[PDB]
């Protein structure tokens, strides 16, 4: 019900200004704040304090205080976030990079 | 671990991203003087060559589609439906 | 370019954060770092075997980089160490150190609570490395005695002995960079009334931490391999190489050093001082006076914006740019050099509308087209065309700026004596001008939309403005009251496809 | 279940987890005057079996970590007497699909 | 010593080679890369065994690029020298400092000092030799050496060795 | 041994200016017309007042001098101003500093020019060292 | 010009993975380091000419890799090190999931 | 003339409508760096002068200044300066690369303490173009 | 008690010159908090400006 109310509220703020945003967008935000089991805020406290990657969390607001703690807790960043691969300058695992591309010598020798 | 062809469950259709990446990759390879698997009917732009190769499904590439767990389903460009 | 290395090219899959073991800091280091002097072998023009390149990194358009050679545009720069006279707190942990002391026995190095306490075994159970340390603390902080015997896991009559030591635990509070304890005491059952008030030395905290069981510290956040709690208190100081703190040699009476090089020299000077004091007749209170100076310089170097403490200032009244402060804000290393950065193959000018452009095109001023370049690979398909743009050169519109040979070296068509008689080879790259129908990223900042950055067809046109179709105005949120727009040029066949296709 | 009017002394509350495998629940009479489950905003929660759960995780290739979580103290988690590890299947109406099934694991 | 080791090498084949002589080019490129090679981990990779059964497997197409990557699983004869290994070899070079001994793919050098005291350098000979009261060691002589230690040096492994101890020296 | 060079490689001339360019950089020879590195070093862009320092005697560092209105120094100001005032006693700190501070007081009072007024004070620091029949009086070499 | 944070976002929204990589690497920052396979540090004394590798302290003249990262990250990593933190970079995984 | 843009009578623009004068002034000092090192006003020679500007130095008279009246252009050298250090590096002032015009006036002076310093005025006439705001 | 040695003219002269120039209304090259922008360069674009 917390989710349903939270959406209702978000929806009102948009529609009050006489604007339309498709459900899904507001739904997703509402869901993300929800999933944890409570009301996880879109603040340095809420989301940024979850189990995501340390470089990711550090790219928003708490930077150095996040990397010191990352050090003493011996965190391990699995580099699945977009933030990490951007810091690292590698092709992010998003759309175009969400899959891999291989040559097949079978199909290759078939066409000639 | 790699999902068997008989147990594949991802879309039989090629994603916008897949197609954009295949066309990008082939065009890149074509441009790096890679062998072209189609009659260039006067074509000179590697993307227009790539488009042509994909149009006749003569692109020898495979999409390794990763699942959130780490497993994957491999799909041939020849076998993917291009409704885009 | 940047020369070839036989080393396997790989991608970074995991990043393993941890603290520096002083053993390791010493082991990495390529120089001792003994003197607060920059260079100047007393009024000279070479680096001093002491601070920046004692054996270290290289600068000043000169190879000398200890066998490594290479020089500037290849050398990453390698670290030196500094051996500290006495332990000092790493400003960032100071609190995690405090909390660890609060959890463990300040004499035997054993967890104040264990498997015998129910609330403990429950908090100990917590899977989350941080949440378990958090819970362990709120429990152990309160415990002010190392217990020898505790009631058995059945009867409170026959008490089972755990670890030894009966010692009373201090009430720790911080006095800015210092940790001071207040031991409960006993004296005629009462006392305190007036307790034992003493500051806990780095060395004593270090020793307790050294004695904390692997099982124990592993129950706390810590990891036996990458982050033992003993590694939070600084004993050896990694010294960053010049790349991290560049110097500039202006005109023989003007020379600019980085704030870090200043802050380091103070650390060193304060160190050299305290080392001489301990060696000589130690006057106790004149030493701890010099220690908490060293403590300050080391601390203020990593962080100068410390709450309670005075800032280290740099002659002109401005506060020293600490390391923390370089990473911190927007315009930090994170927000401003990694998560967003300025780029080449970019262009910007005043936008104006056009009823005669097609929706998807963008009017590009001739001058802008003549600057921005696309690196095209010489191929049977383009060879003749490309040779012509090369012949056309950098000044004519459909022309080119550079020729990139297989060899790696760049031919500047503007100056090369062979800019005329340039004979192309398959695989070479011609860096040619941006031309009609090239895909380009067009953008109007802010960019709170995916539609605020869209791919357009080039249309080289006269006059200094970017022309856009009027119906494309709305997504960008542009008007022609003096708005400017950004243009980015893809450099790969792949990148171009991304733009045109998505 | 122990339905109490006003309070249960901390003396009495210490006897709650004293007799396992049997389980004890405390419900303040005042909360129960109104069935929250009946509310407009409260969708159908359905408790899954050990086999049903095992299957959910198998079908979506999940670790219990990856599932959205219902908090142990949650009004509905209380109403259903959910235990840590137990999973609920939420069936909500959708303006999008008509019917949408979400799952929540207990805290 | 001299081992048969199971090994695998990843090869990145450009699309232009996706013709029927693909396996043929893969098996070939494998041999170009691996054969002759000298590593620290494995030593000298001398000869790839069982050509006819080299396992190519399925090549994954690398996404943004066209090329396919295969992990060519193979099996070969390797030579990895160790400290303490007693080897037989032929002298190659000989100087006032000692003599190098060729042991298959690698050279093992013997110091003037890592030989008995009686064996002394004779510059006044063609070619320069080491002379004992009974023995003469020169460019063609066969020697049994005890490897004292190895240095993994790029495209080779070199070693120092003694002929001072019992049952060593000329053969 | 430190050898640093930009020689084109293809047609060694030993040696000629290669251009600093205007935008492209990399110093391509007007001879082999190739490249050398990427440059990427703007010397015009020095550290302004907004960190740079122009030291004439040894090396300047600074300590303490806290005044940021965040938390009042009061107790800590005297803690650190006394602690830094103890340290300027370890290794003959006084002498050059005393000389340059007394120097800027005697010149400022007569309004001596800074550009060359400070130039002569560098000469004194070269004259205070070296031992050549100074019969030093402090005031004497100050004139 | 600055291809800033908000621009990164649009590219991420578009799914232009390779276009983004290019902007951040090829079109700006991009640099190559040699890292150690044991302690994932930039320690490696690459004498790439004589083809010598070494990570003394590891005594590793063998298990060495090369990587392409934005110089600002090479910087960031050197900075985090100077501050006693170890950002060990590994070319393989050990966790799964 | 859509979305805040406007159309101008190109005929009127020719007749002088909205034209304007433009004067930029470039300055340079001949600094004294201690007992020996002194910058100099002169036309640098490319053999004994390091890191020269790719721009042209020909418009400089031997005093290191362009005489007023000469027309200039992008990257060209208005003021020639060297900072001797040893033979000497190039510390010259080039005209902004995005501009051009004719030198209006050039004055030579000493300041409060007597450092030779020179001011150069450059005049252009800016004729209303496309992205020009009104 | 030599007068010229006693009174330092440069104190008030350059002390005012600093403020007026830079704009940090306070003493002196060690300014913060000092209020920057108190003194600024007069707009001479148009007469009205
Ligand atoms: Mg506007
Ligand atoms: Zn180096
Ligand atoms: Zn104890
Ligand atoms: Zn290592």
């Amino acid at each position: 019900a917390g989710r349903a109310a939270l959406y209702k509220e978000v929806y009102n703020v948009i529609a009050s200004d006489g604007s339309y945003v498709n459900y899904r967008h507001m739904a997703l935000l509402v869901d993300v704040m929800t999933t944890q089991g409570g009301l996880t805020s879109v603040t340095r406290h809420g989301f940024n304090r979850s189990n995501t990657g340390a470089l990711m969390r550090c790219s928003f607001e708490e930077t150095v205080e996040i990397l010191f703690e990352a050090g003493a807790s011996a965190e391990l960043d699995d580099c699945r976030g977009v933030s990490e691969n951007v810091i690292l300058g590698q092709m992010a695992p998003i759309g175009t990079g969400a899959f891999d591309v291989m040559i097949d010598e079978e199909s290759l020798v078939k066409y000639m | 671990k790699a999902i068997p062809k008989d147990q594949r469950a991802t879309t039989p259709y090629m994603t916008k991203y897949e197609r954009a990446r295949i066309l990008g990759t082939r065009a890149l390879q074509i441009s790096m003087n890679a062998p072209v698997f189609v009659d260039l009917e006067g074509e000179t732009d590697p993307l227009r060559i790539a488009m042509k190769e994909l149009a006749e499904k003569k692109i020898p590439l495979v999409i390794r589609r990763y699942l959130p767990d780490g497993s994957f389903e491999d799909w041939s460009v020849e076998e993917l439906i291009v409704d885009l | 370019g940047q020369q070839y290395s036989s080393a396997p090219l790989r991608t970074v899959k995991e990043v393993q954060f941890g603290l520096f073991s002083p053993e390791e800091v010493r082991a990495i280091s390529v120089a001792k770092i003994r003197f607060p002097e920059t260079m100047d072998e007393t009024q000279t023009r070479a680096k001093i075997g002491g601070l920046n390149d004692p054996r270290l990194g290289s600068i000043d358009r000169n190879l000398k980089c200890q066998t490594c050679q290479e020089g500037m545009n290849e050398c990453p720069g390698h670290f030196g160490h500094i051996d500290l006279a006495k332990p000092v707190f790493h400003v960032g942990f100071i609190a995690k150190i405090k909390k660890v002391c609060e959890c463990v026995c300040m004499h035997c190095g054993k967890l104040l609570l264990d498997e015998h306490n129910e609330l403990m075994r429950q908090a100990l159970a917590i899977k989350d490395s941080k949440k378990r340390f958090a819970a362990i603390w709120t429990l152990c902080k309160t415990k002010m005695v190392c217990e020898t015997d505790v009631p058995s896991e059945d009867d409170p009559t026959q008490l089972v002995s755990r670890g030894g030591c009966g010692n009373t635990q201090p009430t720790i509070r911080k006095d800015g960079l210092k940790l001071v304890g207040s031991w409960k005491k006993d004296r005629a059952t009462g006392d305190a009334d007036e307790p034992e008030l003493r500051v806990l030395s780095t060395e004593e905290i270090l020793n307790i931490f050294k004695h904390i069981s692997v099982k124990d510290f592993t129950s706390l956040g810590f990891n036996e391999v990458f982050s033992r709690p003993e590694w939070m208190i600084l004993t050896c100081l990694p010294v960053p190489p010049p790349p991290v703190r560049p110097s500039i040699s202006f005109n023989e009476s003007q020379r600019g050093e980085d704030d870090l090089t200043f802050k380091l020299a103070d650390i060193l000077k304060a160190n050299i001082s305290l080392e001489t004091l301990e060696h000589n007749g130690a006057p106790h209170h004149a030493i701890e006076e010099a220690e908490s100076l060293l403590q300050f310089h080391v601390a203020t170097y990593m962080d100068n914006d410390i709450a309670g403490q005075p800032q280290a200032l740099q002659k002109s009244g401005r506060p020293v740019k600490s390391i923390r402060a370089r990473l911190k804000g927007k315009e930090g290393r994170i927000r401003g050099n990694l998560m967003g950065k300025r780029v080449d193959f970019s262009a910007r000018t005043v936008i104006s509308g056009d009823p005669n452009l097609e929706l998807d095109q963008v009017g590009v001023p001739k001058s802008i087209a003549k600057t921005l370049t696309y690196p095209e690979v010489v191929t049977p398909y383009n060879i003749d065309r490309l040779t012509q743009l090369v012949r056309n050169g950098p000044n004519e519109h459909p022309g080119a700026k550079y020729v990139i040979r297989d060899s790696g070296d760049r031919i500047d068509l503007r100056y090369s004596k062979r800019a005329g008689d340039i004979q192309l080879q398959y695989g070479w790259k011609v860096e040619r001008h941006i031309m009609d129908n090239d895909p380009v990223l067009f953008n109007r900042q802010p960019s709170l939309h995916k539609m605020s950055m869209m791919a357009h067809r080039v249309k080289v046109i006269p006059y200094s403005t970017f022309r856009l179709n009027l119906s494309v105005t709305s997504p960008y949120n542009a008007d022609f009251d003096g708005d400017e727009m950004n243009l980015h040029v893809p450099q790969s066949e792949e990148t171009r496809a991304e733009l045109s296709q998505l | 279940i122990f339905v109490y009017q006003n309070n249960i002394t901390p003396s009495a509350m210490k006897l709650v987890p004293s007799i396992p495998p049997a389980t004890i629940e405390t419900f303040n009479e005042a909360a129960l005057v109104v069935n929250i489950t009946h509310h407009e905003l409260v969708p159908k929660h359905i408790r899954l079996s050990s086999d049903e759960k095992r299957e959910l995780l198998k079908r979506y290739r999940l670790k219990e970590s990856q599932l959205p979580r219902i908090q142990r103290a949650d009004p509905v988690a209380l109403y259903l007497g959910l235990k840590r590890g137990e999973v609920v299947k939420i069936i909500r109406k959708s303006e999008t699909s008509g019917r949408y099934a979400s799952y929540r694991i207990c805290m | 010593m001299f081992f048969i080791k199971d090994l695998s090498l990843n090869i990145t084949l450009h699309p232009s080679f996706f013709g029927p002589r693909m396996k043929q080019y893969l098996k070939t490129k494998l041999l170009e890369e691996v054969e002759g090679s000298c590593t620290g981990k494995f030593g000298y990779i001398l000869c790839v065994l069982d050509y006819d059964n080299i396992d190519i497997q399925r090549g994954r197409i690398l996404p943004t690029d066209g090329s396919a990557e295969f992990n060519v699983k193979y099996r070969a004869v390797v030579f990895k020298p160790f400290k303490g290994e007693v080897v037989d070899g032929t002298v190659v070079s000989c100087s006032q400092h000692g003599f190098e001994v060729q042991v298959g793919p690698m050279k093992v050098f013997v110091t003037k000092h890592l030989m008995p005291q009686d064996l002394t350098f004779n510059a006044g000979s063609n070619p320069p030799s080491y002379q004992s009261s009974e023995d003469v060691i020169t460019i063609k002589s066969r020697i049994r050496v005890k490897i004292e230690g190895c240095i993994s040096q790029v495209s080779s492994i070199h070693a120092i060795g003694s002929i001072k101890e019992d049952y060593l020296g000329a053969i | 041994n430190l050898n640093i060079v930009l020689t084109c490689p293809e047609c060694k001339v030993y040696p000629p200016k290669i251009v600093e360019r205007f935008s492209e950089g990399d110093v391509v020879c007007a001879l082999c017309g190739l490249v050398l590195s990427d440059k990427l070093v703007d010397t015009r862009s020095e550290w302004r007042t907004f960190e740079a320092s122009n030291p004439l005697l040894d090396g300047n560092n600074l300590s303490t001098r806290i005044g940021k209105g965040e938390t009042t120094d009061m107790r800590f100001t005297k803690e650190l101003n006394k602690a830094q005032g103890k340290n300027v006693m370890d290794k003959k700190d006084n002498e050059v500093q005393a000389a340059f501070a007394k120097i800027t007081m005697l010149c400022d009072a007569a309004e001596l020019p800074k550009i060359v007024k400070d130039c002569a004070k560098e000469a004194y620091k070269l004259c205070h060292d070296e031992k050549t029949l100074k019969g030093k009086s402090m005031e004497s070499i100050m004139a | 010009l600055r291809f800033g944070e908000m621009e990164r976002d649009c590219m991420i929204a578009h799914g232009a993975a390779s276009f983004l990589k290019e902007r951040l690497m090829e079109a700006s920052d991009a640099f190559r380091v040699h890292i150690c396979g044991i302690c994932g540090l930039m320690t490696v004394i690459a004498k790439l000419n004589h083809n010598q590798f070494e990570c003394k302290g590891c005594d590793n003249k063998i298990d060495i890799y090369q990587i392409h990262i934005p110089y600002a990250a090479k910087l960031l990593f050197q900075e985090l090190m100077a501050m006693n933190i170890t950002p060990r970079l590994y070319t393989d995984r050990s966790r799964d999931f | 003339n859509q979305e805040d843009s406007m159309i101008m009578n190109q005929s009127s623009i020719d007749r002088g409508l909205f034209r304007s004068l433009f004067f930029r002034s470039y300055m340079d000092q001949e600094k004294k760096y201690g007992m020996s090192i002194t910058e100099t006003f002169e036309k640098p020679q490319r053999t004994n002068t390091l890191r020269m500007k790719h721009g042209t130095y020909d418009k400089l008279d031997d005093d290191g200044l362009i005489a007023p009246g000469v027309r200039v252009s992008g990257e060209d050298v208005i003021i020639g300066k060297t900072t001797p250090i040893s033979s000497k590096r190039d510390a010259s002032t080039p005209l902004r690369s995005t501009e051009n015009g004719i030198v209006d006036q050039v004055l030579v002076t000493t300041n409060q303490d007597g450092l030779k310093f020179v001011k150069v005025r450059v005049r252009t006439t800016k004729i209303p173009q496309i992205g020009d705001k009104f | 008690f030599n007068m010229k040695l006693a009174i330092n003219a440069k104190t008030i002269t350059s002390g005012l010159k600093y403020a007026l120039a830079t704009g940090n209304w306070g003493e002196q090259k060690k300014a913060m908090s000092s209020r920057a922008g108190v003194s600024q360069v007069l707009n001479r674009y148009t007469y009205s400006s």
